């Protein structure tokens, strides 16, 4: 699946390049307070 | 280790691991010849 692959469907699923656009935003939308893994100590 | 913190694995950076019992975020490889891998 690439950016053009809607053609004339503006789906933001498009993989940016993983993760996609709405994965992002959704994602973001929302809070999470879990500390980052590997940096906890 | 830096896949979830500190190991005491001495084999590091194997190219693939297949899906393992036991394991962590990133499967070790085997230890059978141990080995992070990825």
């Amino acid at each position: 699946i690439i950016p053009g692959f809607g053609g004339d469907f503006n789906l933001t699923l498009l993989e940016p390049v993983a993760r996609s656009a709405i994965e992002d935003l959704l994602f973001d939308k929302v809070t999470i307070a879990d500390p980052g893994y590997m940096q906890g100590y | 280790g830096c896949v979830l913190g500190l190991v005491n694995s001495s084999l590091f950076v194997e190219d693939c691991k297949l899906p393992l019992g036991q394991s962590l975020c990133a499967l070790p490889d085997t230890p059978s010849t141990m080995r992070l891998a990825s």
